[PDB]
């Protein structure tokens, strides 16, 4: 693909929210793609990176792995900058061999979107309950 | 020659909906699994821009409303929201031969 | 103990509008996505709306669409239903039903009321 | 939640597949709950499991976790029962502090969940394309 | 941003000659195979002439080959193209064009001008 | 140059099969670019890569350097799925110094490409005889 | 193969140029045949050089190797005979194994032929720009 | 973003010089990223740099490094290689913190380039006169 | 030349800020010539500064050098005085032979004034984006 801007609609809680975001080039160390929050300040903003590896002696199979994280930001008293208080993450790796096909990897793509609007993980992710 | 005999060459769309362009070739395309047959859009100031290359390949700007579908005579370019912009003239050529033939034109 | 219960209830003219309410205790409210389902007096069911878990996703019917609305208070754990315009077919019993963990609902947990 | 049945829609790249996932209980050793296929065979099966863990005097975090495994099987020659040839696995860590709010998790989830279904991740996961 | 524009242009008499000029910036002119297309005033595409990326393989028609003629100069950027013999159908727009990374060419670059 | 498609024409002995690539993108860790076919499983595919390495403190020479990788599959008896039975690999070296004209460099490129189409190099390569 | 003259002609950049090529012979040590160009001095010619090695208890797989150099004669003054300035290489191995067919071999061999003519192995290897 | 032909007009004394810069790859050890003149013996080549750091998440201050450097060259009688007599250099460092607004750093660079179209610096660079 | 009030137009992002620079003087111990900004309480000005080598007989470098720094500021609450949260500095080497000609030191600079204007350098430096 090519890293262009990414609009996330229909987000948040209730749904309403857009989450806009602007490609931050890939590592030549790492071969990782990043992506911030439009506007920002460096170290207040939403992040966004992805990686994708090929086998090699290592390991036989290819991985794929997105890492977000969100920082929360509180304005103190005589400082005119803010902090950063609480950092969420969220990292999700997917592994695939090399005689997978196309439809099974988008059915795991696609069977994890769903399923992070299903009830049970609604209740687990932010609410913090178990199952029972 | 290889002559490819676009359709009739008007479209009467509204907007919302979803045209289809064919075109037929004289003889076969193939060489191997590859189709060799583009598509091609002229806005009328303007010239032709390429929209899709080897029968059903989107070119690296087109906004994937564009599809194309096809085997070995027959091709078709599909057009699903159908925009505002897509009034235009569409063309479809081969390069499986020498003589590189064009088709006639299809506005709409 | 999956409990719900219903107000508003009603005896209205033609033409009017009513907000029938529900209370919905036992478990977490904001997780479910909540649904109408009315009883008409011949016997009938009839779905009538259907809401996600935060609000967003509505669903309704070609028959309710134009004249009736649905809402969540997620704090206040309450399902909302505004009926309007009320054309004389809408005289049935209006229970609310807990959706199933899933994509289009099949009823679990039913409300008598109304 | 309770674990009933989950039945996912909308899957695959066409879209027009479900899944359901029945009951499996909850493993009281680890705290991790199952949902699993129907089937007869317990290794054709595909699995989802959830968990959710409080912090303690190690990790100081919420970390909630969910996995995806799903097996693809085929008999091969001379063979009369199907045997599993592939894993496509999937695996989702989410990690907050005692501080964070609702909103702040249903955000990092719904981001999530709407960065699955964007083109830059539907070209790295089905065509194993890195953002280039 | 791949940019190609034409000269010469020209209102000749029958069996005259004209040189059409295209001058290519933006990409590596020497590498890529270039070709003419022209569009007649009924608006028809017609393959001119095509030439290899040093100039050593050339193709035409049946209808152009004798009497037309093209070139480059991949020092000066330049493509070129001979007109002679103007039998009146040669009446049209004859845009420059780059080739597909390939075999036979399909134009994914054009240039707008004469 | 820009990675495009590139569509190779007269192949094989009787010289009327073609062939196209696919980009595949650039490599940030070591500069090498790639061209694949178009399957769905990637280890059926066909795949062309190529770099070219500027000098340094150690090797003082441009490199050019071209890699071709074809393998073929087949299903094996009681098996469902095809598997690579065998890789035919290609490898070729460019090297050239700081005061070399492009001309010399073209000069070698057209070389090769006209060794590869005389009977001594098509009767070593295809029939495994050494010029005798 | 027998080791005839050789005449490589449409060479170079223009494409108007011939390198034609006189046998050396084969060298007993190695098992590689020779080629120069018409004319020379040595030290001052065009060199071809093919070797065809057979499986082995130490390599399983058939091995086609060609290497191509050529130099550049600098006049100095107060001398007569040139010296060689700068070296340019090339060298090609093909990989076969015991088992591939004719077929594939022609099809890796035409493909390599094919693909050296191609826009990104121009502007790699004339003009030493890389992929982008 | 990622590397394109960057073509510069009207460059020079008189402003009429245009200058052409292909992309030359990254160096994975530093992620300096590299643009040169298309011209032959690339001993001889216009050269640009552009270095930037790369965006971690608790990183104080960043850096953008943009190198130049012209040679000459000087055919010297006796021999057959031109040589470089002069270079020409530049050297322009960038440096931000993390709580810096992009207003901030596009008024340093436009000022920085509106001060380079001043008689102020069109005088201490072109003529070599000390402002006093 | 001598120094006078340098007014620079059409700054920033959008293109509309000026700049009024007003002489503060030679440093006698290294000849480094400044400027700065008519704004109250002088220690939150621009800042510019310029420094060229004197031109001596057996000078064999010439170098010029120029600093922009730029503040900002910050009413911290429970105080009086503005402070300085911020820098954003730029530093600019010009390395230059004694036999080099004015053409080629305009050359150099209007080179990096163009690419400055650059959208390659406007990506660098407004966005942090490094160049791959």
């Amino acid at each position: 693909a090519k890293l262009e801007t990414v609009t996330l609609g229909n987000i948040g809680k209730d749904g309403k929210q857009t989450l806009v975001l602007n490609p931050r080039g890939v590592n030549p160390t790492n071969g990782v793609a990043s992506l911030s929050q439009a506007g920002a300040v460096p170290a207040l903003e939403k992040r966004v990176t992805v990686s994708v590896s090929q086998p090699s002696r290592n390991r036989k199979n290819y991985k794929v792995q997105v890492k977000i994280q969100n920082p929360t930001a509180c304005t103190a008293n005589g400082s005119c900058d803010p902090s950063v208080t609480r950092q969420a993450y969220a990292d999700v790796t997917f592994s695939f061999t090399q005689y997978s096909t196309d439809e099974e990897r988008a059915f795991v793509r696609t069977e994890l979107a769903a399923l992070l609007a299903s009830p049970l993980l609604i209740d687990a992710i932010d609410q913090l309950n178990p199952a029972y | 020659n290889i002559v490819l005999t676009q359709s009739p060459a008007s479209l009467a769309v509204s907007l919302g909906q979803r045209a289809t362009i064919s075109c037929r070739a004289s003889e076969s395309v193939d060489n191997s699994g590859n189709n060799f047959m583009h598509w091609y859009q002229q806005k009328p100031g303007q010239p032709p821009k390429l929209l899709i290359y080897l029968a059903s390949n989107l070119e690296s700007g087109v906004p994937a409303r564009f599809s194309g579908s096809g085997s070995r005579t027959d091709f078709t370019l599909t057009i699903d929201p159908v925009e505002a912009d897509d009034f235009a003239t569409y063309y479809c050529q081969q390069n499986n031969e020498v003589p590189l033939t064009f088709g006639a034109g299809t506005k709409l | 103990e999956v409990q719900l219960v219903e107000s508003g209830g009603g005896l209205v003219k033609s033409g009017g509008s009513l907000k029938l309410s529900c209370a919905a205790s036992g478990f977490t409210f904001s997780s479910y996505a909540m649904s109408w389902v009315r009883q008409t007096p011949e016997k009938r069911l009839e779905w009538v709306a259907t809401i996600s878990d935060g609000g967003r996703y509505i669903y309704y019917p070609d028959n309710v669409e134009g004249r009736f609305t649905i809402s969540r208070d997620n704090a206040k754990n309450n399902l909302y239903l505004q009926m309007s315009h009320l054309k004389s077919e809408d005289t049935a019993i209006y229970h609310c039903a807990r959706d199933s963990s899933g994509y289009l609902p099949y009823f679990s947990y039913w409300g008598q009321g109304t």
